[PDB]
């Protein structure tokens, strides 16, 4: 934000893991700056507020300590975490003092501390290009990307044509879907549709490109299986427009 | 019971 | 009778030697019932009168935040004033803020105030009541025209209409055990001749609550009387105050003067002449 | 700014009554700055075992303090308050007097 | 407990009006607040109120009645833009004490709803299949499949799409044996080819 920054924005963590969340404001000075948590179900609950610079206040017993080493820099850390520890964490600052009590929050740090980072898998995606029904029905080409098989289930899905990012006529599912309902540790699918015009498709000129951003393992990050480790990469899968 | 809100620096 | 509850911050800087000394304490009629202090271990928002003790501990967490944010403005605007008026780092200024809210006997709201003043003169306060500000300088202005821009006025009235006199009655309430006694004052009388040819009479007012008491003195050809001597009222320590007016008057008649008590406690006027 | 010397009263809680206990006040206000030494005073020498109130003020900012001690008024036995402010050139003393 | 709210999921169909309600019982509460928050995303204020009675904003309406310690947003003119978790915030000791939010979806509606259940072939591979149920009317609502073997997700509406046109949509996939679409949960009339 022009106001505040808060890094990194999606982390995951093998329990025991230290943690160490920075938060930087810029556009005002001696601000009361917020620590807040939204945990199992919205709800942000206070974790630390601090009046000023080197001044900390824990408003409940926890594994988590914050500081304030400048005016308008603070942390949040851990020497290790707990399964207990994920969330999303919140960083926020208000007016010097006690005015309308408005708040002006971070972009926000999600936390997953997993047990075993063996059931950590990244997305495989695939886009399926519309069907030539539809297209001569409708007179509209919907393109549908799939991402499948990973977890943890936080995935960033984003469009693409002719290098630009594309927000024009995009339905990304709110939330994935676990493909085996059963298990706790199953793994996730999410499906994107974007839609173009019958004439835009059919022009072998215009480059499609699915791309997901999958938040996963920090390199470094301990490591036992044959596979590759499953870090934080972007998946992708392109098309091409088609005349017949 | 304090002031909650309207204190503001000068 | 009417009711009130104040608020009272003061800030003092120590160049050279840690951050601004901030003591803050709370008022409702003349008892003090809270007290913050920055050199003070504790680092809360205390307790001081009986009737505050029942709240529970999210009430003093939660005034423990509000009075550290008021202190926390309060350094700061010890670093904006020493530039507003260009003054050196050396010396030590102090800010102070007043507010708080009246009622009258039917427990509604009278009236609300907010008054801010540096190195101890009036630097703004709200008018009586409004959205305006009086402003005292050029400086002031400056805050003046900052705080309307941020409707400053609106969130105070917010709270001194409606927050302060709800809390007043609350506490009003609780603490009706100490806040609505009214304590008659005990008057005795002692006698002093000035080294003959003339006298004094000390009208003496003991054991009393609250403060707001008047007494006077007056003569048999007409009443009123300019030529005494009245101390300020004065706190005796057990909470109750303390009061006396002296007049000069000659040896001779000496009976002929007569004093006059007034006070909420008293139903009817209390009048007491000297007897040998 | 504005500096204001301090108002002093030195006086007992209950009537003074020669042997019995009571506490002496000193009642300082009026004044400003809010820094300010004060010492109750036992046949013009110090008593270690003082408290006080907490800093309050009035509407025109000015400062006031109780100072007190519990004491045994004895006979002929004076009690005196000791104060210095900015205001003053020197510390004033007031001598304490049953029934001032 | 402390600041209440209830949960979603509420609907309301395009263009209608949205209330949503949230209650306080720390009367030391000086100020009260309307956050949103889309998935994924922090919160964001939407208002602000410290006074009894109404306050408009645009399509917004904070109301604060102080007297039962209640406070309210509606929404005039609702999109589907505006579907997203509200948090009901209350300033008191302090600090801002959160409800924990209520979910507000609004249901599109379709002018004109042309049902139809095509499948897609993979870029890479003629083999690799799934089904697009799209077009359809927000009456109707797509259900989790049994036997789960064959992935069905839940609707999904086109965001600010343009050309006066905006549809629901809903894939199902399988890397089951026995192929083509073929589901009984809802909706006649939509016509599959081939």
């Amino acid at each position: 934000s022009q106001t505040i920054h808060q890094w990194p924005a999606t982390l995951v963590q093998p329990v025991g893991s230290p943690l160490s969340l920075e938060c930087t404001v810029e556009g005002t000075s001696n601000p009361n700056l917020y620590w807040y948590r939204q945990a199992a179900g919205r709800g942000l609950q206070l974790l630390f507020y601090s009046v000023g610079i080197g001044q900390i206040s824990s408003e409940v017993p926890q594994n988590l300590s914050a500081s304030r080493p400048q005016d308008r820099q603070f942390i949040l850390s851990s020497k290790k975490l707990l399964l207990s520890d994920s969330g999303f964490y919140l960083c926020a600052w208000s007016e010097t003092g006690l005015g309308t009590g408005e708040l002006f929050f971070g972009e926000g740090s999600r936390l997953t501390v997993l047990e075993d980072l063996k059931n950590v898998f990244p997305p495989e995606v695939a886009v399926f290009e519309p069907s030539e029904a539809e297209i001569s029905h409708t007179q509209k080409a919907t393109l549908v990307c799939l991402a499948t098989g990973f977890y943890p289930d936080h995935v960033e899905l984003s469009w693409w044509v002719n290098g630009k990012e594309v927000h024009s006529g995009v339905c990304t599912d709110p939330q994935p879907l676990k493909e085996q309902p059963a298990l706790n540790d199953s793994r996730y699918a999410l499906s994107s549709r974007l839609r173009v015009s019958a004439t835009f498709w059919q022009d072998p000129r215009n480059h499609f490109r699915c791309q997901v951003q999958f938040y996963g393992l920090s390199e470094n990050d301990e490591w036992t299986q044959d596979r590759a480790k499953p870090v934080t990469q972007i998946v992708s899968a392109e098309a091409w427009g088609r005349a017949d | 019971e304090a002031a909650g809100i309207g204190i503001l620096t000068v | 009778g009417s009711h009130s509850m104040r608020y009272f911050f003061t800030s003092v800087s120590r160049p050279g030697r840690g951050e601004p000394r901030f003591i803050a304490v709370g008022y409702v009629d003349d008892t003090q019932f809270v007290r913050f202090d920055s050199d003070a271990a504790s680092q809360r928002m205390e307790p001081r009168a009986p009737w505050i003790e029942q709240e529970g501990p999210e009430y003093w967490d939660g005034e423990t935040r509000k009075v550290k944010a008021h202190s926390q403005t309060h350094r700061v605007d010890l670093g904006t004033l020493r530039g507003y008026y260009n003054q050196s780092e050396a010396g030590s200024h102090t800010v102070q803020r007043m507010y708080g809210c009246d009622v009258g006997s039917d427990w509604r709201f009278l009236r609300g105030y907010h008054q801010y003043a540096y190195d101890g003169k009036d630097y703004i306060a709200l008018k009586e009541d409004l959205r305006s500000w009086t402003a005292a300088d050029m400086a002031a202005q400056t805050t003046k025209h900052k705080w309307e821009a941020a409707h400053v006025a609106e969130q105070l009235r917010a709270y001194l209409e409606g927050t302060c006199v709800e809390w007043l009655r609350r506490y009003l309430e609780n603490g009706k055990e100490t806040l609505q006694r009214t304590d008659a004052p005990k008057t005795h009388m002692t006698h002093h001749a000035v080294s003959d040819h003339e006298a004094t009479l000390r009208c003496w007012a003991l054991s009393f609550y609250p403060a707001e008491i008047t007494l006077t003195w007056q003569r048999d050809g007409e009443d009123q009387t300019q030529d005494t001597e009245l101390v300020e009222t004065r706190p005796a320590g057990d909470g109750t105050f303390q009061k006396w007016a002296a007049v000069v008057v000659p040896s001779g008649q000496e009976q002929r003067y007569t004093c006059h008590v007034q006070h909420e406690g008293l139903p009817k006027p209390l009048t007491l002449r000297w007897e040998p | 700014m504005i500096q204001r010397t301090p108002k002093i009263q030195v006086y007992s809680r209950h009537p003074a009554e020669n042997g019995k206990s009571n506490f002496l006040n000193c009642y300082v206000s009026g004044f400003h700055p809010s820094d300010i030494e004060v010492d109750l005073l036992k046949n013009g020498e110090r008593i270690e075992k003082v408290e006080h109130s907490d800093l309050s003020f009035s509407k025109d900012w000015s400062f006031y303090l109780l100072y007190y001690t519990e004491f045994t008024p004895t006979e002929k036995d004076e009690y005196a308050c000791r104060v210095n402010h900015v205001t003053l050139s020197q510390p004033k003393i007031v001598k304490w007097d049953r029934d001032m | 407990q402390e600041v209440e709210q209830n949960s979603g999921p509420l609907s309301v169909p395009e263009g209608a009006i949205a209330s949503l309600n949230c209650t306080y019982s720390d009367r030391g509460s000086q100020s009260f607040f309307w956050y949103r928050q889309y998935s994924g995303k922090s919160p964001e204020l939407i208002m602000f109120i410290y006074s009894n009675g109404d306050k408009e904003d645009g399509r917004f309406t904070a109301q604060l009645n102080k007297a039962s310690q209640y406070v309210s947003l509606l929404i005039r003119d609702s999109q589907p833009s505006d579907s997203a978790t509200y948090l009901c915030a209350v300033n008191v000791a302090g600090k801002s004490t959160f409800g924990d939010g209520t979910t507000l979806t609004v249901k599109p509606n379709i002018q004109n709803p042309d049902p139809a259940v095509y499948q897609l072939r993979d870029s890479k591979s003629s083999d690799k299949s799934v089904c697009l149920f799209t077009d359809f009317d927000s009456q109707t609502n797509v259900s989790q499949s049994k036997d789960s073997d064959v992935y069905i997700t839940d609707k999904c509406v086109l965001d600010m799409r343009s050309m006066d046109f905006k549809s629901n949509s809903a894939v199902a996939w399988s890397n089951k044996s026995d192929f083509a679409c073929a589901n009984a949960f809802n909706n006649s009339i939509i016509p599959e080819d081939t």
